[PDB]
């Protein structure tokens, strides 16, 4: 969608994550993962990896 | 006039001028406007073939966010894209005022997407005959896929506004850069209002460890 409040918040909560990268369960690093991967194919490039 | 060049085209303008950071593209943009301007040449414009290049006179390597529109104003293009001197176009007073609910700033008398630190304002087609949106399209395709393309090497967001314009940006370009396509300003029901690109852009930046864009810089006192 690209635009919305949702991609915004999304886009937080990831660099949130990235800023942190301390995981501490599977829970935590499968959202940040999955969010690279939700970012990556919106966006097509973004500047985080998965982990 | 030293980090500036020129060179010589065979159709007006006649000459392009371009800061250093242009230099690659520039040879074959002569060719391919050679080969194109006097079919183009044939309608009055959009903005004036004496402005048609004078965004090539911007830097590029202190730029990490390109705003695209499809192609400049139907009518009073001044070759700066969206820019319209003394406030009165619509797509420019709509980015403002979301520039405004975002950043509080309200009492301003002007907004310029070419003043603010790291953003380059830029048409995908540089020219429209008076009046008529995309009419150049067909003229100023490979060309704009040449100059995006050499845009999109410095910037790390591409924002394109139009969906309808850029539903097939990325191929248009080889490699991947970080693309948002949005709402044009005029789109139906608001829906510029409730797009939150501005926002999303500097989210982006700052996962590629990039400095925010400063929106407010945009405004004219």
């Amino acid at each position: 969608a690209m635009t919305s409040s949702a991609d915004l918040t999304n886009l937080k909560e990831l660099l949130s994550l990235y800023k942190s990268l301390r995981f501490s369960d599977s829970a935590a690093i499968e959202k940040y993962n999955s969010l690279v991967e939700w970012g990556t194919s919106t966006y097509w490039k973004i500047g985080v990896q998965k982990v | 006039q030293d980090p500036m060049n020129s060179v010589t085209v065979s159709h007006a303008p006649y000459t392009i001028t371009y800061h250093d950071d242009w230099e690659p593209v520039m040879s074959q943009l002569v060719e391919f406007y050679n080969e194109v301007a006097s079919w183009l040449l044939r309608d009055e414009t959009s903005p004036i073939p004496d402005k048609f290049f004078i965004q090539l006179k911007q830097p590029l390597r202190n730029k990490r966010v390109c705003v695209c529109g499809i192609d400049p104003y139907p009518k009073d293009g001044t070759g700066v894209p969206f820019e319209s001197p003394n406030f009165t176009k619509k797509s420019i007073k709509e980015i403002a005022s979301s520039i405004s609910r975002l950043t509080g700033v309200i009492d301003y008398k002007g907004y310029n997407l070419n003043i603010i630190d790291g953003v380059i304002p830029w048409n995908y087609y540089l020219s429209c005959k008076l009046g008529e949106t995309k009419s150049h399209a067909i003229y100023w395709d490979k060309i704009s896929k040449l100059l995006l393309q050499h845009i999109t090497k410095h910037v790390s967001v591409l924002y394109c506004l139009g969906k309808t314009d850029f539903s097939n940006i990325r191929a248009k370009l080889e490699s991947p850069v970080t693309t948002i396509v949005g709402y044009h300003p005029a789109a139906r029901d608001r829906q510029f209002e409730k797009d939150r690109s501005f926002e999303i852009i500097n989210v982006l930046l700052e996962l590629d460890n990039k400095v925010p864009i400063n929106w407010a810089q945009g405004f004219i006192y």
